[PDB]
């Protein structure tokens, strides 16, 4: 079934779609598309875990009720430099502003 | 293919094109957008909003909720009055 | 006297007063009081009732008696509270009165604002104990009076009827005066209230109505308490089809309802139900047929494709309720090629039915034997009838389907009646198949005279259908026994006849020469033993004479005597019907026969001595006095005729002679053998005047009236009777101007 | 007088004033009768107020305490006891005090479910039709399909039918959504006063309150 899924790399946010019976190989051919970094000087990580990119998505752990649209399984994206792979580094998004008192819970 | 919205604190967010003219400012506006006003946390979950969006446009099935912190509620609401989605 | 009556009243109101304090609980006092006491308390409502229906203009007058007035009202809203027949109903009366003389005052006036202020307290009381209406005698009269005096205090005021029926519904819905009684007491008076108001008020009342009862009827559970509901709905919808034509969604809604009630089982709901659907469909026939707004095709065409569902469950005179209603709605489709396509669509069902039957009967007649053959024709030949009823002329192009088998199954029934009765003696009547047989000949002839009484070609109806019917009904009608002739054998050929004047003239001698001599010989004895033939028989005489008087030229003179003989017979009759018709006929004969005066001679030769001495016979017997107009008016004709010299002969038998010199010695004769105490005089006098009046038929009536009466003197008899024409007529000119008066306020009529 | 006490027919004397006139529930309420208070249903009078759709009566209850979201035996809230009717005032007072529109009796039904049920019916003027109008907004979303099909009922109504399956269809705005979630987080207390505070634009203040 569908996977929906972030990619992310310091500043940078990748939305997009796959199959679960895809691989991680053309997920990052998908990242050539956009950023033409050759496969071999990107790699991919599910959580602070790294993976290959022959296995299927399915075996990585996404699944469709894992990754809905509405909340994407997020996947960190790292780059060689000097043929040398950066450490993994994702900015958080900004925390929320102080929710007003009221709004605040009962 | 491809289009890329920039957020105020600078992080870029690359969407399918078909998606990103789910809003009508997208479609007004435009390979690249960049914000002034929306926050990351928010232009994000608005990103999200538009894969929601295309994922179950005319839905056969029942449509499942869209999680919306009520945190992040009230910028939201802001940003998709601006946005006009 | 008008002070008489006003001191009357006063001083005995203040004497009443002692008696009963206005604060007593009146129905509490009759409860409990001895006998004594309920009749205190009726002869209360009488003397308040009858007093004020005469003098309430009298009391209204004297304002200084105004609150003494208002006080005696108060007394007569606490006697409304009784609840025994007799004394509600003496109550109601007052309340119609003064609700009429209100309605009449102004349909505010300077005098209606005596009442107003409270006149909403009859209106709670009216409403709150409201008789059974027939949602299914006495029951009838005081519904009709209650009905008019709800119509008319909403007329007076619709915003507070309104209010207090909407109020009520709540306290229903509310639970607080939640019961059987009061919820079917509350519904009959909003369904009461039809036509009262104006379509808009009427749409925003039933709006909320409905609404309420919606809610009711989700809250409420347990079947008991959901089919009661269901019934007080079907019964406020059916009343209110103006509503239903104005909102098309909702009526189409009601009746895919019914059409699940008529798959409910719970008691009389399918009755309910089948009732409701018929008088929708009478009513709002014509947005069935329509294409309404944004339809892709009229609902007749939906409710003929679910038919074969729709009456999976009903009784077979639920059947026929159903058949009727559609029959109403095809009945609507003014386009003659689509009705017949719906008329054909509609029958499919009981045609299909009707031909396998035919093709077994063909296959072998021996399946005519069978209880259940004779009962599924006796209910296909009953649907028929009742598409026949509702679709009119039209209906024959299914009537042309079936006819000529129709009249083969009857043939061969008959055979079937003929040889039981030869085999086993008249008893075989009444046995069951006997009955059944029976039936289906009965509903063959009610099939026929329903389309020819509705049919509008004569020439197509005497080609194609009529040489068939004679065939197989006269002969059969001759030779069968007494107990296996059906009278609507005769109502079917006088219907025949009434349609197809002169068309039929040719068969009417063979018509009479089967019928006339076997069934006179049935009827001519005493009463009570055909008195279906013996009604049959007139009308289809009437009918004869009066379309083709020709065919009594034509028909042999043997049995044209016999038909004279008939008809002495029966204005000599004693029944007030019997007699009338036979004056009827006697004077239809009599005007044609002036016509056509070939051989009108030897007629007037051969039967005016005859005839003359039975009608005096029967004035001066005085039995049936309510006839003694039409004797006049007859005597008259015949002394006119005399008069005027048509008779053109020397009537006196056989001798020289002339006419009017023998008449008035005939009539000297025949008076003074019936009074031989009336002096020769005054035969004179009244032959004379007779002779004077004979134009002058008002003058002639009195005549004869007067003349009449002082034989009644001479006896020492009631001379009252002899006035009973007059008086029916007064009573009824009084009825009709009620009616007529009824018809200026909308609502007292149902739609 | 016992204010509180239940007569015979087990209901307070505010079930009746709630049903009359907002006199009578102000004078009852001023002296302490529970504005919860509860019949032999459980009902209370806000329910009645509603059903009756005195507006002003529901509006003198709800600003004197009473609970917008009571429940009755089957769980039944007073809105949805006014979106039966498709009474619109009531309606419209309920959810300015943030009456919940995602609510289910236990027989099934929501509020906007019985609108579009009155609406099938035919018996549906303006009025309802902006009743529906209101609920659709307040809701954010809602869906008929069961089985991907609408309610027997429904479909004898080809146009309603369209209307409501294309309204089911589409995933709703995200401004809606959003409204949606800022309603639910100022939760139960008078709207129009609390999203006066509210850091947005002032055509936003009044979108929160269903007016656009
Ligand atoms: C009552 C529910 C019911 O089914 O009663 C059972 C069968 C006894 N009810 C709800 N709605 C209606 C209704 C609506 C429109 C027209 C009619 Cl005739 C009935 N009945």
């Amino acid at each position: 079934m569908d996977v929906f899924l972030m990619i992310r790399r310091h500043k940078t946010t990748i939305f997009t779609d796959a199959k679960e019976s895809s691989t991680v190989f053309e997920l990052k051919r998908i990242v050539e598309g956009i950023l033409k970094r050759p496969p071999d000087e990107q790699r991919l990580y599910k959580d602070d875990q790294l993976l290959d990119d022959g296995k299927t998505l399915g075996e990585c752990g996404f699944t469709s009720q894992t990754a809905r649209p509405q909340a994407p399984a997020t996947v960190g994206l790292a780059f060689r430099a000097d043929d040398t792979f950066e450490a993994l580094c994702i900015e958080p998004f900004s925390s929320p502003p102080e929710l007003p008192d009221v709004m605040k819970p009962q | 293919m491809y289009v890329k919205l920039i957020s105020s604190d600078g992080h870029e967010f690359i969407v399918k094109r078909e998606h990103a003219l789910t809003s009508g400012t997208i479609k007004a506006m435009l390979n690249e957008v960049n914000f002034r006003e929306i926050p990351s946390h928010v232009l994000s979950k608005v990103c999200m909003y538009f894969t929601y969006k295309v994922r179950y446009t005319n839905s056969s099935t029942e449509i499942p909720e869209f999680p919306i912190a009520p945190e992040i509620a009230l910028e939201l609401l802001m940003a998709a009055n601006f946005l006009d989605c | 006297y008008e002070e008489q009556f006003v001191t009357l009243f006063t001083l005995t109101m203040m004497q009443l007063k002692q008696m009963l304090p206005l604060n007593t609980n009146i129905r509490l006092a009759y409860s409990n009081g001895k006998d004594d006491e309920q009749n205190f308390i009726q002869n209360l409502s009488l003397f308040l009732c009858t007093f004020l229906k005469e003098h309430d203009q009298l009391i209204e007058k004297r304002l200084n008696l105004r609150e003494t007035l208002m006080e005696a009202l108060h007394y007569m809203l606490l006697v409304s509270e009784v609840e025994e027949t007799e004394i509600f109903k003496i109550c109601l009366e007052y309340w119609n009165h003064l609700a009429a003389e209100l309605y009449r005052e102004s349909p505010v006036p300077p005098r209606r604002q005596l009442y107003l202020p409270m006149l909403f307290k009859v209106r709670l009381l009216m409403v709150s104990r409201m008789a059974k209406p027939e949602e299914v005698t006495d029951s009838i009269n005081l519904y009709k009076n209650m009905r008019e005096t709800l119509v008319y205090l909403t007329h007076l005021d619709y915003v507070d009827t309104e209010r207090i029926m909407t109020e009520k519904l709540h306290n229903q819905v509310n639970g607080t005066e939640w019961s059987w009684k009061n919820l079917n007491t509350l519904c009959w008076a909003i369904g009461s209230i039809s036509g009262a108001m104006h379509e808009e008020d009427e749409k925003r009342f039933l709006v909320t109505v409905i609404k309420d009862l919606l809610g009711l009827c989700e809250q409420k559970r347990g079947k008991d308490n959901k089919a009661i509901i269901a019934s007080n709905i079907m019964y406020i919808v059916g009343q209110y089809p103006r509503f239903l034509r104005a909102h098309w969604k909702f009526l189409k809604t009601v009746v895919n309802k019914l059409f699940e009630f008529m798959h409910e089982t719970h008691d009389g709901v399918q009755d309910m139900a089948c009732d409701t659907f018929i008088k929708i469909a009478q009513k709002c026939r014509r947005h069935f047929v329509q294409v309404q707004v944004g339809e892709v095709m009229p609902f007749i065409d939906e409710i003929l494709n679910n038919i074969n569902t729709i009456i999976c469950d009903l009784q077979p005179q639920q059947v026929h309720t159903f058949y009727e209603a559609v029959g109403y709605m095809i009945g609507a489709q003014t386009d003659q090629t689509v009705q017949e396509h719906l008329i054909e669509k509609y029958m499919l069902l009981p045609n299909q039915v009707w031909d396998s039957i035919i093709q077994q009967a063909t296959k072998n007649v021996d399946i005519l034997k069978d209880p259940e053959t004779v009962k599924q024709l006796g209910s296909i030949l009953k649907t028929n009838v009742r598409a026949c009823k509702a679709v009119g002329h039209p209906f024959v192009i299914q009537l042309g389907r079936i006819y000529l088998d129709m009249l083969n199954v009857y043939k061969c029934l008959s055979e079937n009646i003929s040889a039981a009765i030869q085999a086993n003696g008249e008893m075989v009547t009444k046995q069951p198949l006997i009955r059944s047989m029976r039936t289906v000949k009965r509903e063959t002839l009610k099939l026929i005279s329903g389309w020819v009484s509705r049919s509008n070609d004569p020439q197509m109806v005497a080609e194609n259908f009529v040489p068939p019917l004679l065939d197989a009904v006269l002969i059969d009608y001759q030779r069968n026994v007494p107990a296996a002739r059906e009278p609507e054998v005769l109502s079917t050929m006088a219907i025949i006849v009434n349609k197809l004047g002169g068309h039929i003239t040719a068969e009417i001698p063979q018509i009479f020469d089967a019928v006339f001599e076997c069934t006179l010989n049935m009827i001519n004895k005493d009463f009570e033993e055909y008195p279906e033939h013996r009604t049959n028989f007139f009308l289809l005489l009437q009918a004869v004479n009066s379309h083709c008087f020709p065919a009594f030229l034509a028909i042999p003179p043997t049995q044209f005597k016999l038909v004279l003989d008939s008809i002495i017979w029966a204005f000599k009759h004693t029944m007030r019907n019997v007699a009338d018709t036979g004056l009827q006929i006697l004077f239809t004969l009599l005007q044609n026969v002036a016509q056509e005066e070939a051989a009108a001679q030897s007629f007037y030769q051969t039967y005016f001595c005859d005839i003359l001495q039975h009608i005096f016979s029967v004035v001066t017997d005085t039995s049936h006095t309510a006839g003694l107009t039409m004797h006049a008016s007859i005597l008259a004709y015949m002394f006119n005729l005399v008069e005027e010299g048509k008779i053109s002969t020397s009537l006196n038998p056989g001798n020289p002679v002339n006419n009017q010199i023998f008449l008035q010695e005939y009539v000297a004769n025949l008076l003074k053998s019936a009074f031989p105490h009336l002096q020769d005089a005054q035969v004179k006098l009244f032959v004379t005047g007779l002779f004077s009046l004979n134009q002058d038929i008002p003058a002639f009536k009195e005549h004869l009236r007067d003349f009449l009466v002082q034989i009644k003197e001479f006896a020492g008899e009631d001379t009252s009777d002899l006035f009973l024409e007059e008086r029916e007529i007064a009573l009824r000119q009084a009825d009709e101007e009620k009616h007529k008066r009824q018809m200026s306020v909308p609502g007292i009529f149902n739609p | 007088a016992e204010v509180n006490a239940l007569d015979g027919y087990n209901r307070t004397a505010l079930h009746y004033a709630a049903e009359k006139d907002e006199a009578c529930v102000e004078v009852l309420l001023e002296y302490g009768a529970n504005p919860n208070a509860l019949d032999g249903n459980r009902d209370t009078p806000l329910h009645w107020a509603a059903f009756k759709n005195n507006a002003e009566c529901v509006r003198a209850l709800l600003e004197s305490g009473a609970s917008v979201n009571a429940l009755d035996y089957n769980n039944d809230t007073p809105l949805s006891w006014a979106a039966m009717k498709g009474n619109l005032e009531s309606v419209s007072i309920l959810l300015d005090y943030g009456a919940e529109v995602r609510v289910i009796n236990l027989i099934g039904q929501t509020p906007i479910s019985r609108l579009v049920a009155l609406l099938v019916r035919g018996l549906g003027t303006e009025k309802e039709d902006s009743c529906f109008e209101l609920l659709h907004r307040a809701v954010g979303h809602f869906e008929l399909r069961k089985n991907g099909t609408m309610p027997r009922e429904v479909a004898r109504d080809p146009q309603l039918c369209e209307k409501l399956t294309v309204l089911c269809s589409a995933p709703g705005t995200l401004k809606t959504l959003a409204r949606y979630a800022v309603r639910r987080s100022l939760g139960l207390q008078y709207l129009p006063d609390a999203v006066k505070g509210l850091p947005l634009p002032a055509s936003l203040k009044e979108y929160l309150l269903l007016l656009e």
